[PDB]
């Protein structure tokens, strides 16, 4: 009855509704991994910089064109790789001769090209996110990979021809690949985060108390 | 009784030439029109006493190069583009003393433009990250062994439909020719074959993308894309 927001995390992913919406019956279904990092304790916790992985599979060699968004609970501080950019590539796109990271606030819109369908399995960007100094047992920090359009573009996660294959695989991705308010994790620390549209997070057992 | 002449009809014939466009600019080129010939019909005769008109002779005057006196009006690409799905192309009327012309079938003379989003290399009137790869494809293949601008398409649209050859692929090259080393000595007339479609092109049409996909661009994409280009291009800094 009541309406919970998460702490420090809004849900800016849309609806996908571009023709087909329904991905069931891709030939390829691809899902995107984050990590769920657990620490134990808040001294274990306290000042830790955490590689979050965002990992693609089902896809090897069924892709060549992506965009999406990535966002993260503002109370995590980002650690820039030696250009600046929140996100640095991973062995996935090691065949997609363009990929780019672009900071967006306690985000970053990674995408990627490629003059075949050469996209991978495995990691497809990294981002550290370093926990707060007075991080407490019981803290959740979500992390949300996000669905955006608009009239002028949106995200992407289709073939090198953006076939009507490539077309069912990015509905999948959208709507099956990831988790979103269409489609909300059961991770208990993502309910305990007000957070079930996010996919990953840094989290820290609650004490005994 | 009492003969004169007077200017029946008149009418244009023009030799003109395709011009491609961005949505953003702000005049279209006369070079576009190679030559337009004045043709005026004269009639002479005379009125009878019945008030009945009589016609002698039907006749023109020497016809007159009027070429470097057509201008298009107040239209520009930027206030005549108009996204609609797989159409780029429109006719614009020419102006004379400041007034349209008719052709020699009795409609206005008017010239082909085609217009449209820089970057928007698969002509779907959006700029993203499909753009990017395409472009990116066509350098690939063009940098194989064996292939070139006119065995390979650009576009993936429909308007193209793998044929090298088309105007649409001419178009799609304007489009995403967005790194031009040459500058403005490489005007919009252009084949693609005459351009330089490679890897540079691709990043920044990535780049581009990516920007308006975050909050600090995405209003200077969709109403000054100009400024972005300038920007993921390096011809501009910030
Ligand atoms: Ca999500
Ligand atoms: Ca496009
Ligand atoms: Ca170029
Ligand atoms: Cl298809
Ligand atoms: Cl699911
Ligand atoms: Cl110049």
């Amino acid at each position: 009855h009541h309406h919970h927001h998460a702490m420090a995390l809004t849900d800016r992913g849309m609806t996908y509704d571009l023709d087909p919406k329904d991905g069931s019956s891709a030939a390829t279904k691809p899902v995107l991994e984050v990590t769920k990092k657990v620490f134990d304790t808040a001294a274990d916790a306290a000042g830790q910089t955490v590689t979050v992985e965002f990992k693609v599979s089902g896809a090897e060699g069924k892709y060549a064109t992506t965009g999406y968004h990535i966002y993260w609970d503002e109370r995590l501080e980002v650690v820039a790789t030696k250009t600046g950019a929140y996100a640095k590539k991973g062995a996935a796109l090691e065949d997609s001769s363009l990929a780019k990271a672009e900071n967006n606030g306690n985000g970053v819109f990674v995408a990627s090209g490629a003059d075949d369908d050469f996209g991978a399995d495995g990691v497809m960007w990294t981002v550290e996110l370093k926990v707060p100094a007075d991080a407490k047992a019981g803290d959740v920090y979500p992390i949300d990979v996000a669905y955006q359009w608009d009239p002028s573009k949106g995200d992407l996660f289709t073939d090198n021809k953006d076939s009507a294959q490539g077309k069912l695989m990015q509905a999948y991705f959208f709507t099956q690949g990831i988790k979103s308010s269409s489609n909300p994790s059961t991770d208990e620390y993502l309910v305990k985060a007000n957070a079930t549209y996010a996919d990953g997070y840094i989290a820290i057992k609650a004490g005994e108390p | 009784n009492t003969v004169t002449s007077a200017v029946k009809t008149q009418y244009v014939e023009i030799e003109s030439v395709d011009g491609f466009y961005f949505n953003t600019e702000d005049k279209f080129d006369t070079a576009q029109i190679k030559k337009a010939v004045l043709h005026t019909v004269y009639n002479e005769g005379y009125t009878g006493d019945d008030g009945v008109a009589v016609v002698l002779r039907e006749y023109e005057s020497e016809p007159v190069d009027i070429t470097a006196e057509l201008t298009f009006g107040d239209a520009t690409p930027a206030n005549t583009y108009k996204a609609v799905e797989n159409k780029f192309d429109y006719e614009i009327p020419v102006y004379y003393n400041n007034a349209t012309l008719k052709d020699a079938e009795g409609n206005d003379a008017t010239v082909t433009v085609y217009i449209g989003l820089k970057g928007d290399t698969d002509l779907n009137n959006i700029v993203d990250g499909r753009d990017a790869t395409a472009t990116l494809t066509y350098y690939a293949a063009t940098s194989t062994d064996g292939k070139d601008a006119t065995t390979v398409a650009l576009s993936p649209s429909t308007l193209v439909g793998g044929n090298p050859e088309s105007v649409y692929d001419d178009f799609s090259a304007f489009l995403s020719d967005v790194k031009v080393d040459a500058g403005k000595e490489l005007t919009r007339f252009a084949k693609k074959a005459e351009r330089l479609i490679d890897g540079r092109d691709a990043s920044s049409i990535l780049t581009f993308y990516t920007k308006s996909s975050v909050d600090q661009y995405k209003d200077m994409a969709a109403n000054e894309p100009n400024k972005l280009w300038d920007i993921v291009t390096g011809d501009a800094e910030e």
